């Protein structure tokens, strides 16, 4: 059964860096997209970063070269290294796995808080 | 009333016999047809057909109910 475990959130004040980590438990589908969305309070859920099994990355507009997304398929994990963080980046960050890169099959993590 | 196994229709109109059609070496034919013609994604169909024998029941159910 797919469980998505998130870790690495928490507070760091402006200009800092964090590593969000997400490990996908269960089946390792031959192709999948993994990434992160965020929800700031009262606002609408946004895509932060995503990466397929082939290796292509997709970033939200606001990222602007600040973030790096990597994946270690051996352990079926994905890590987000965030740099130069700012007050606007404070939100709840949710991990997601999309079997075969399809939103209809998406699993969600429970969400991890990041605070500047 | 009510019986077992049960005919299932999903929120998106997929039909299979539950649980039998999810306990086989091949995925339910409706799901293969859905990926090919509805989504126009034969790649997904080929890959689901390949992963299915190794997929646990929870994951087959997850796919069947949400595809």
């Amino acid at each position: 059964k797919v469980q998505l475990q998130e870790s690495g959130g928490g507070l760091v004040q402006v200009g800092g860096s964090l590593r969000l980590s997400c490990k996908a438990s269960g089946f390792t589908f031959r192709s999948s997209a993994m990434g992160w969305y965020r929800r700031a309070p009262g606002k609408q859920r946004e895509l932060v970063a995503s990466l397929t099994t082939t290796g292509t990355a997709d970033y939200g507009d606001f990222v602007k070269g600040r973030f790096t997304i990597s994946r270690d398929n051996a352990e079926n994990t994905v890590d987000l290294h965030m740099n130069s963080l700012k007050p606007e980046d404070t939100a709840v960050y949710y991990c997601h796995e999309d079997p075969y890169g399809m939103e209809s099959l998406r699993y969600w993590g429970q969400g991890t808080q990041v605070t500047v | 009333g009510g019986s077992w196994p049960q005919r299932v229709v999903t929120k998106k109109g997929r039909t299979f016999l539950y649980p039998n059609d999810l306990l086989q070496t091949n995925p339910p034919e409706s799901l293969i047809t859905a990926l090919v013609e509805e989504y126009q994604n034969p790649v997904s169909a080929k890959e689901l057909q390949a992963d299915w024998p190794d997929m646990s029941f929870d994951e087959r159910r997850h796919v069947a109910m949400n595809l």
